[PDB]
């Protein structure tokens, strides 16, 4: 159907016609399978709600406290791979910052990308640190098993290679599962996770050295929508601080070698110029008519490089450019 | 073939990786009771890979536990080789063979106080234990899986086995002292039973890795905090015949658990009293005895 | 002697143990309190080291064994990382890769620079 | 006998001589630290796992260089 | 301990500054033996004592 | 040294094997067995070995 399901398998309005109802799968997962057994408490919560409610269970009714910082970690949706000790130093340096700010991670939670990596990222700390998982209800692989109010339910890795579903990954400690009513379609969790993200960084912190709680947000390569979240990032009020990853490839390599020859933003020669919109045509596949549109939209994000931060690996984690954007973000 | 069929046939190579590949992949057609069946199989071969690999696949150990399963453990005959046949024919005739004696969990628990000795009763031999097993021959689930099977494992020489049970589980400061009393008096047993000096030096041996594993476990206890450090050593363990660490230490005859700063402080500590003038003691509490009225300027400790 | 403070240690728990086992009074006066522990025997059941702890704080002395149990097995794994006999086998088998590996970099860039000559010539 | 009071500025000339002491002390113990044989193993491992990944790096990126030219001959 | 290093780099007359520590951190340490505090603080000051001498 | 670690795994493969190895007759060396050839020779940790 327009929803993906099975036409048979039925029981926002446009085309979908949904009807608002309470909600009732909410509870605890037993991760069987994937080495250790990890319990992490999940909530499924429509799309279109208010933030506030989501702070008060993650404050009262989830025995959380108020963390020091948010580590975005926002990424390519589709499954890549990396050097292997590049993803030793990011995964390293990930866990360093986590335990020495005491920060909630918000990974995007289906085991595909870099989500895969934080997963692997977490086996290296293997030993608090809040991983709270932002994915949809539609895309997550046995919506049956996780049907259950306040029951344990068990969950495997069991992740069928041609299946369209993606296993959440089982070393998160939390999540929270974007139900929008439709299934197998991505675009439920990002608003959603936008506004939680700004619910919390209004949030005064108990030290109150900065403004508040303050958010720093991590790419690793990703598409058009990277740079869109970019641009949703660095004008936004507060401006919370990016740190991109290069050595992988995508836009997060294209945004490093803008960064490293802009001056003051719009101060690239022309050949430059050309050479990275051909790299953006070519390289990674786009459009030549939207290759503009992006390079002006680049522009739009290059204009505030007091912010944008970057890492260049050659022992110097990537905690040195966490806590640095740290620093630059907090007025 | 299925995939009980695979898996057995991975058992028998111990190959692990290749069980890992292609016969625990997903969207397989595993019957309920086949991860029971083949755990059974993992232990009894000496499977220490493979019994990581079913628990990591989610064979729960607090089911698989079951007083008739760890009957087969404890008679098993195929594997390596054990010494608790020389015990239970000594136990037996102390109490009062015919060949194919099922070794019982009364008969093993037999065997466990003759070895740690002292006042260590087994909870096998609880009264309330034995009217269960003449019942029965999650009630015949054991509560906390893991010290029954390190028990196992120590009492059958299968050694890389028992140090995988020992830190899977929790009381882990205890599992390591029981298990250095139980392999060093079946040391003494088989060095006067005419069992090979390999024997007796290979269960000398265990007791001191298992001996050794708890000295650098209260001393990495030590470095995170002292407060917590003693309430681990002086708590009651009641799955332990209702003892503490320093009482398990001392039957294991471990001088040097007892000599580690920790627990030296801690009997310094009952020594005073509540009296606190540790400062060139000796001298004053002499004066104690022989003046009554000086009992007052001494120091005391509130609470 | 090389033993004697460690034999010492032990001869402690023997002593402070049978000594915390003893009324108050001497062996001297020990009738006295053989009346008094009968005393307060009789009339409840006519008419030290062992700390019990109950079931919430033995919830927190277990799991602080749970983090020993890792850093543990952690600092061993640190230990043979760090020790010079895995040092100098993790070179070694890491050196005998380079070896081969070096050896596919040299035949193919020779090959592939006089792939370059001849092309050079189409120029 | 062993009171050798001392004018101020031979004081200051003993101070002097002193601080030289504490530098050479410092330095030479770098020195020795950075060349006994732990160190050098450690330094020699890590720049030993640093050339691996930068020689797989090269590996790959010449047989990508080797295609571009087996490209350019079809392309001449 | 890192610190007393670090303060015993910098400044002049360090040579006193080592001896007066040597004898401060034995002193210190028996009469920590005398009040029997934890022993890790008695062997610890004669690890610093060693140290500075 | 060769003759005493060639007694010493004998004893991790097979004790069976081992024990009758140290007791056959050597035929070709004036009848007598390896222990016989041993105390001849007075090897102390040939014969202090646990399995002789």
């Amino acid at each position: 159907c327009c929803c993906g399901r099975l036409i048979g398998q039925h029981v926002w309005s446009i085309s979908k016609h949904t009807q608002l109802s309470p909600t009732d799968a909410f509870g605890t997962i037993e991760f069987q399978g994937g080495g250790h057994s990890n319990k992490a408490m999940y909530v499924r919560v429509s799309f279109d709600t208010k933030p506030d409610l989501l702070l008060h269970l993650m404050t009262k009714e989830w025995q959380l406290e108020l963390p020091k910082l948010l580590i975005s970690v926002h990424g390519g949706l589709q499954n890549f791979e990396l050097q292997p000790k590049l993803k030793q130093v990011f995964g390293k340096g990930l866990i360093k910052a986590a335990m020495t700010t005491g920060a909630w991670i918000f990974t995007g939670g289906v085991n595909t990308g870099v989500i895969r990596h934080v997963g692997d990222a977490l086996k290296d700390h293997a030993s608090k640190i809040c991983t709270i998982g932002i994915a949809p209800w539609g895309i997550v692989e046995n919506q049956e098993d996780l049907i259950g109010r306040d029951v344990v339910r068990p969950y495997q890795t069991m992740s069928n290679p041609m299946s369209k579903l993606t296993v959440l990954n089982s070393m998160h400690s939390h999540f929270i599962l974007a139900d929008n009513g439709t299934t197998g379609k991505y675009g439920a969790e990002v608003k959603l996770r936008r506004q939680l993200e700004k619910h919390i960084s209004l949030q005064k912190i108990n030290t109150r050295i900065g403004q508040g709680v303050p958010v720093v947000a991590l790419i690793v390569e990703g598409g058009p929508n990277v740079i869109s979240i970019v641009l949703e990032y660095l004008r936004d009020t507060p401006p919370v601080p990016v740190v991109v990853c290069d050595g992988s490839g995508r836009a997060s390599d294209i945004l490093a070698f803008g960064h490293k020859y802009s001056e003051e933003g719009g101060l690239i020669n022309e050949s430059l110029r050309d050479q990275l919109l051909v790299t953006i045509q070519k390289t990674f596949t786009y459009t030549r008519t939207q290759a503009q549109h992006l390079f002006i939209i680049l522009m739009e994000c290059m204009k505030k490089k007091e912010l944008i931060t970057v890492f260049r690996m050659g022992h110097q984690d990537i905690d040195l450019a966490i806590l640095t954007a740290l620093l630059k973000g907090a007025n | 073939a299925s995939a009980p069929d695979q898996l057995s046939l991975a058992l028998a190579w111990n190959r692990v990786d290749i069980a890992r590949s292609q016969i625990f992949i997903y969207g397989q057609q595993w019957p309920v009771g086949s991860l029971e069946q083949a755990m059974l199989d993992a232990l009894v071969l000496d499977r220490v890979d493979f019994v990581k690999l079913l628990i990591e696949n989610g064979v729960s150990m607090h089911r698989f536990l079951t007083i008739s399963r760890l009957e087969e453990l404890y008679n098993t005959r195929h594997g390596p080789s054990n010494t608790l046949y020389h015990l239970v024919r000594d136990v037996k005739k102390r109490e009062y063979l015919p060949p194919d004696y099922r070794i019982s969990l009364i008969d093993i628990g037999l065997v466990i106080e003759y070895l740690m000795g002292g006042a260590y009763r087994c909870n096998y031999t609880r009264k309330r234990f034995r009217t269960l097993y003449h019942n029965l021959f999650e009630i015949n689930h054991f509560p906390f899986p893991f010290h029954e099977l390190m028990v196992w494992a120590v009492l059958m020489k299968r050694q890389k086995m028992a140090l995988f049970f020992w830190q899977h589980g929790e009381e882990a400061m205890a599992k390591a002292l029981v298990a250095c009393k139980l392999c060093k008096a079946m040391a003494h047993e088989a060095s006067e039973n005419d069992m090979v000096d390999d024997i007796s030096q290979e269960l000398n041996h265990n007791s001191r890795d298992f001996g050794q594993l708890a000295v650098e476990l209260l001393d990495q206890s030590y470095k995170q905090d002292e407060q917590l450090a003693m309430k681990l050593l002086t708590y009651e363990l009641k799955n332990w015949s209702n003892a503490t660490c320093l009482q398990l230490a001392v039957a294991a005859k471990h001088r040097d658990f007892i000599a580690h700063t920790c627990s030296q402080m801690l009997l310094t500590d009952m020594w005073m009293g509540r009296l606190r003038m540790r400062k060139n003691s000796g001298l004053k509490v002499i004066l104690g005895i022989l003046l009554p009225p000086s009992i007052l300027s001494l120091e005391f400790k509130n609470k | 002697k090389s033993i004697s403070n460690q034999v010492w240690k032990f001869q402690r728990y023997q002593l402070i143990m049978t000594f915390h086992e003893r009324p108050v009074l001497p062996p001297p006066l020990i009738i006295f309190s053989h009346m008094t522990m009968i005393f307060q025997h009789l009339c409840c059941r006519w008419r030290g080291l062992k700390l019990f702890i109950t079931d919430d704080e033995l919830k927190k002395v277990h799991d602080f064994e749970e983090q020993c149990i890792e850093e543990y097995f952690r600092e061993k794994d640190d230990r043979f990382n760090s020790s010079n006999d895995e040092r100098i086998r993790v070179t070694s088998e890491r050196v005998e890769n380079m070896s081969m590996r070096l050896e596919e970099v040299n035949e193919r860039e020779h090959s592939m620079k006089a792939s370059l000559q001849t092309v050079d010539i189409r120029l």
